[PDB]
């Protein structure tokens, strides 16, 4: 009658994430009904239905002035480890995982006065020797022309382009699964105003959301701070 | 989420966890 | 304006073809993430004798640079059950302990807590005394020996015992009528209860408390704090990793 | 546009009170109008006016105030409209959010004040029910919030679930004058419990 | 039977400090008991709290420790047919668990006090 | 037994107010209990305790008091029970009446007091809605009164339509101790108008 | 009189709306409360040799400041089955014992009890003797070794063996025809039987007896004694607890 | 009351406990 | 008589005991 059993070598070990529960010692507790609004079941949903502001030089926006042209106003490399993605929800949620997949949605909100106007060219530049320095260079790439004064807000989707099905959350010296290129914003025209003495500059807030195809996998433990 | 043994219900649902009203 | 691609008109954006699923968002699931053992806390054993204090199981307001700490701070209200793993690691010579029983007592939210040694065991002259509240009874008492133990641990599941329908991880108000700086983000009973580790070892070693949160429910998402510093403008953080260029 | 915070309000009485509950009708819990403060050019992004509801202004909520004052517990939502008075030459933008269990406040508890939010907070405040108030497009924010809390009701003297945060994302530029921030608050579906003694 | 008095019984919710006179308490939930109408009177102390359960073991006042006070006042003093024979009368006070009363979480006995 | 004074109360709103009227539910206008005074052997027939409703005791009417206090006009009836605590060896009788527009009061207006009624008044007080309180038969009087006045509503600060008169017809004899007179008052079908400013 | 609310009439009471259920009174269930291990008693081992006495399992008339003690005194008649956990805790140096077998014998209500060492084991000169009633046979004998033992215990279930259909926790009369102050609240066989712990350890340590009462039935409730003293008039007792204002 | 394993009846009802008549 | 486990037949009736003819 006693059952012949063979003890596996990994026997008395711990294994932290076993797919099984411990023995219960305090049964039959019926818990009170928890009505309460706003329950969420998956972090990816709040990442997709919500936006955070980027950290451009410590502020949540870049500026256009009545003197601008050529040079890029905003530039960030496409990696969740990028600096301008620092204080964001999507970037911060990501540190819990090893890999990501999908697009990021950026939306720019021009907060310059109603008496103010400017036009922007926003480009997604794929991995390359070295990042364009002027807009005539970048305009060969995927880009959109944002004329404020048509819509004060503009959404741009940074796509996912890679031979790998997922890329790394934690970047490092450039690898083929580390970085996906750059996102740049140029001034197609400098800020014009009704009176340059009253309005000389206007600020574009830049916010990020997880794209519809965005996903995160492989939960990871936090490494030494840096 | 994270209980995948056939033996996860070795103890009844009311003994193993709490029960919502 | 115009919407989709290649005319380059103002407001017009180019075509994007969304990617197909693969992973199914399984890993970003709240209850999946929390149903695993986390090494939160480490704690000292109390001597069998005296008037020890119970340790409250409250993993909520943590600052620890660990994944469970931030994660538990991502919502405003929380509900989950609990599982524990208590281990015991020597800090002296393992041969100091020839028997080493450890009495563990768990207390539901609201339980009375004053204990003093009161239960005497007698044998051949010498005697042993254990706490009033270490004895096996109404609430769970677990007793494990550390000596030859192949794992010097114990473990069990316990339910949500609070009186609140949900635990407020953040509370804009006071938990007591007297509004003392103390009772500020407070609310009594916003936890899992308390334990009492008691043993003739007490010196000789410590414990290692791991929590597992089955059946987790989170309410009202909140901002998630950074974890790392901000790299320089227009750069990227570069971390040591599995991948990395050799 | 109206933004509902987490859900729409309900008039269900608290599950945890076996004593008579009084439903304050709209004509009893009326509506009150306050000036929150003035947004100046000198104040920088991250600065926020913190308005827990209500607790430092309960005394100015006339009718509602009198009724609430005489009872122990209260369950109720709020209907708030935050406005700004700026010209079409003013630039800037705020983010006005409704935060459940807001805390930071260094125990200047339940007092409307001003603070400097910590970056990851101003960047992510949009994660809570909110609306952006861009000075080139709009002048108002309208938020409606349901009762929320760890239990089915509370004591407003010791707890303010909802607190309205009006935060500067893009600084005020343009004409030299300041932009006054304004706010209307109306208690909604208020239910009151257990009458307190006479004040002798 | 030759004696009569009237009582006012009030349930006072948590507050700064408990009423000292009946004109103060009468603003609260109360009932008027005229003996000589019914010699016995039942009063239910309700459950009023933001928490679904409160603590059995109290301590320095917390939000889940105490639920207020139960007080009984004399609306009128005792009247009698002869004050020399009956000068005072005693009201026995008994408690029962209410219909919605319940207890959970069995606990072990702590040090006596 | 319940005596209705002139008619039963109604919940009709005042014909003369085009502004919002708030109906106070029973749990808001609750009920209050007072000791009117003590009836002694020395006091003689004609002596009366005059209790205008409410006006000197409004401040002790907790909830109702708070609401009424914050509004200009009020329409409402009352449900009063006057009792007496005497033994079966006490002799005497009172007449407790509900009088509309009672006056005499030498302008100690709207204050509960004691006076000596003038004969033709105590003889004929029974002409108003009332009930006799004979000490050999009963111990209570129950009167329910509708709102009454020259106009559809009033300002309780300046007018008390109903005033309860408890009058001694047959002096107290028997055991030496006094007989305490007791009274419960409950506002009925109360309707309130026009909210007043904040008290700063 | 009048009954329900807000007119304030004599005898009239205000409205109360009863609360909805939640916990379902599961925890106040008699058999649920008693089906758990309770640390009742602690006892000494007898030497293998001699004429030991058996220990009667009677947890009924206790004064112990423990939850099982009062609880068992809440009814007039009791019926339940029984489960035991016997543990063994050293009171000397664990290395004193190199083998340490412990013989446990349980006896049903009414069993004969005189024993003297009588069963000899022989081996290489030296010999070992065990009690007449420690040997394995008609009633259960359990043998466990304390030495390397990972739990130095044993445990088993046993049934209600009394001849009475119910055990009188209180008895207004005498259990014997001779009415001696002794046989007063008595009645023979109002218990669970008796055990005999026997071992070459005996000095060196003691036991720890835990009882579990499955299938409990209680009859005729009785008053429940206080447990704590009476606080001052109009005050409240204040106890240390999990909750408490920090 | 307090037996919640599927294995609580590893031994028959007549072996595990007593039986009422 | 005295075998009350569900597992008393872990081994077949012909392996566990003898068999009568």
């Amino acid at each position: 009658a006693p059952i012949r059993v063979v003890s596996v070598p990994e026997s008395d070990s711990f294994m932290s994430s076993v797919p099984d529960n411990s023995t219960p010692l305090y049964p039959k507790v019926v818990v009170p009904p928890r009505q309460v609004p706003g329950r969420f079941t998956n972090f990816i949903d709040v990442a997709k239905q919500t936006y955070s502001f980027c950290s451009i030089s410590g502020k949540p926006y870049f500026e256009v002035t009545n003197t601008s042209g050529d040079e890029p106003l905003f530039q960030m490399d496409v990696s969740l480890s990028a600096a301008e993605l620092h204080g964001t929800y999507v970037a911060s949620l990501s540190s819990f995982f090893a890999q990501y997949r999908g697009s990021l949605n950026f939306n720019f909100i021009f907060t310059g006065a109603a008496a103010t106007k400017a036009k922007f060219l926003v480009a997604f530049v794929p991995p390359h020797s070295a990042a364009p320095k002027t807009r005539d260079e970048a305009m060969a790439c995927i880009h959109a022309v944002w004329d404020v004064g048509l819509n004060s807000a503009f959404s741009f989707n940074v796509p996912y382009s890679s031979p790998a099905d997922f890329m790394a959350v934690y970047s490092a010296e450039a690898t083929v699964v580390n970085v996906s290129g750059w996102l740049q914003v140029y001034a197609l025209t400098a800020l014009t105003s009704t009176d340059i003495a009253v309005n000389s500059k206007g600020r574009v807030l830049v916010a990020v959301s997880a794209g519809p195809d965005f996903s995160l996998r492989h939960p990871v433990d936090l490494p030494d701070k840096q | 989420g994270n209980s995948g043994s056939i033996v996860q219900n070795f103890y009844m649902q009311q003994y193993q966890n709490s029960i919502d009203a | 304006v115009t919407n989709v691609g290649e005319d380059g008109e103002p407001g017009e954006t180019e075509p994007r073809h969304a990617l197909s699923p693969v992973d199914m968002h399984v890993h970003t699931d709240v209850s999946f993430l929390l149903d695993r053992f986390f090494d939160v806390e480490t704690l000292e054993l109390s001597n069998l004798t005296g008037s020890p204090a119970t340790h409250v199981l409250d993993p909520f307001g943590s600052t620890a640079q660990l994944a469970w700490a931030r994660l538990l701070n991502t919502c405003t209200y929380f509900f989950s059950d609990l599982e524990l793993s208590i281990q015991f690691k020597f800090t002296t010579t393992p041969s100091s302990v020839g028997e080493g029983f450890v009495w563990v007592k768990w207390f539901p939210v609201g339980a009375p807590t004053k204990t003093t040694d009161a239960w005497q065991l007698e044998g051949g002259g010498n005697s042993v005394r254990i706490q009033q509240l270490a004895v096996a009874g109404m609430s769970p008492t677990v007793v494990f020996k550390i000596a030859g133990s192949r794992s010097q641990a114990c473990g069990f599941s316990v339910p949500y015992t609070s009186m609140w329908r949900v635990v407020p991880v953040f509370y804009n108000g006071w938990g007591a009528p007297t509004k003392e700086k103390a009772t500020y983000n407070w609310l009594p009973g916003a936890h899992f209860g308390s334990i009492l580790l008691t043993s003739d070892a007490h010196d000789k070693g410590g414990c290692y408390l791991r929590y597992r949160f089955p059946r987790a429910n989170m309410y009202c998402p909140r901002p998630i704090p950074p974890a790392f510093t901000r790299p320089a403008d227009k750069t990227r953080h570069k971390f040591p990793t599995n991948i990395n260029k050799q | 546009g109206t933004t509902y915070c987490y859900s729409k309000p309900d008039g269900r009485p608290p599950s945890t009170v076996s004593d008579p509950v009084t439903r304050l009708g709209p004509t009893l819990s009326r509506h009150y109008t306050f000036k929150v403060g003035e947004w100046p050019h000198s104040q920088s992004h991250g600065h926020a006016w913190i308005c827990p509801l209500p607790s430092d202004k309960l005394k100015k909520m006339g009718s509602f105030h009198e009724v609430v004052k005489a009872h122990h517990l209260v369950k109720n939502g709020w209907d708030v409209v935050v406005q700004v008075n700026a010209s079409f030459a003013h630039s800037g933008a705020l983010c006005v959010a409704a935060v459940p269990e807001y805390e930071h406040t260094h125990e200047k508890a339940l007092k409307w004040s001003e603070l400097e939010e910590p970056a990851y907070t101003y960047q992510q405040l949009s994660v809570f029910p909110h609306q952006l108030l861009n000075l080139r497009t709009n002048s108002s924010v309208h938020l409606v919030m349901p009762y929320i809390g760890p239990g089915p009701t509370t004591n407003l003297t010791l707890h303010n679930p909802w607190t309205i945060v009006i935060l500067i994302l893009s600084e005020l530029t343009g004409p030299g004058q300041t932009v006054p921030v304004t706010m209307s608050v109306a208690p909604i579906d208020a239910m009151v419990n257990g009458p307190l003694p006479n004040p002798e």
